[PDB]
């Protein structure tokens, strides 16, 4: 039986502060407690609500919910992004039941793809909490005529692999002879397994800076046969771009693996090569990393009265 | 030469 409506006791509150960055590792805390009838019985459920504008994965390819503890119930992620926990036998026996559980959760980046304010809501039954915060995606980065900035997404750690977007130019300067290289970023004992068999690269043209997400969600012009994509040092790919310049944005996407038995994580740098007018030579280098968040839950009973 | 950085986080 779905028995959420049976709750009693129900609060949920949302932690974050007022302006979330997704680039800079902030997420929110759904938090929630509540008590259980005591007429719960194993198998019994109830339905956390989760808005479209979160997800509970983030950079990350799936998530697990905690299972609360005392177990006194399993979680699963529903196809609509909802929670659904099962009761354990736990409640079979025990009585005056009651639960605290915590969930990260994050902007998603498909539904919330520009820079603005967001009003999130989660809730169980009737009981539910909001807050609006600004979500700031903040910008590129920026050296002379060299701009570029980059985003991981799909970190599979069943299937060691990674997904990586970047935006190359994606302020539209003119570049003489641009080239771009994807590395491990220094001393960090990275994890990223960059070479021919690991790693496949495909690049988009931009026609419009305008089409591109602040969110760095992409939807795949494929240009990837025009240019020249090389292994040329251990752990480094090189991309290389009819005139020698380029006045557009260039989306390249990776899609790479991960060494499980490396003893760092997920850190990348990628850096773009160029000319300007003056014929100056420089670079630009934009490094990306991420950080793993846990949620954690908890609930105690009494044993249920025995008539004497 | 510079340089600038993004950090994400996700499910453990």
């Amino acid at each position: 039986t779905d028995i959420t409506n049976q709750l009693t006791n129900v609060t949920v509150g949302i932690d974050s502060g007022t302006t979330v960055y997704p680039h800079q590792a902030g997420y929110v805390k759904l938090n929630y407690g509540f008590s259980v009838p005591n007429s719960a019985v194993k198998g019994d459920t109830f339905k956390i609500t989760v808005p479209k504008e979160l997800n509970l994965n983030g950079v990350t390819s799936t998530a697990k919910v905690p299972p609360i503890m005392a177990v006194l119930a399993n979680g699963v992620i529903d196809s609509d992004g909802n929670v659904i926990y099962t009761f354990t036998d736990y409640v079979n026996t025990k009585c005056d039941v009651k639960a605290t559980l915590t969930m990260p959760a994050y902007i998603d980046p498909e539904n919330v793809k520009k820079t603005g304010n967001v009003t999130l809501a989660t809730g169980i039954g009737s009981t539910t909490a909001n807050k609006t915060v600004l979500v700031d995606y903040e910008k590129y980065g920026k050296f002379y005529n060299l701009s570029i900035k980059g985003t991981i997404d799909q970190i599979d750690k069943t299937n060691n692999t990674y997904r990586q977007t970047i935006y190359v130019n994606p302020s539209g300067d003119n570049v003489i002879a641009p080239v771009l290289t994807g590395n491990l970023k220094p001393n960090t004992d990275s994890n990223a397994l960059i070479d021919q068999q690991n790693t496949s690269i495909k690049v988009y043209k931009v026609d419009n800076a305008a089409d591109l997400s602040e969110s760095y969600f992409v939807n795949p012009e494929d240009v990837t046969n025009s240019v020249n994509i090389t292994f040329p040092n251990p752990n480094q790919y090189k991309v290389e771009f009819p005139d020698d310049q380029i006045t557009t944005p260039y989306i390249v996407v990776v899609n790479g693996h991960i060494d499980p038995n490396s003893k760092g994580d997920l850190a990348l740098r990628s850096t773009l090569y160029g000319y300007n007018s003056n014929i100056i030579w420089r670079s630009m280098s934009w490094d990306n990393e991420v950080a793993f968040n846990n949620g954690s839950g908890s609930g105690d009973g009494i044993d249920c009265p025995v008539v004497p | 030469h510079h340089l600038g950085g993004a950090k994400q986080a996700g499910a453990v």
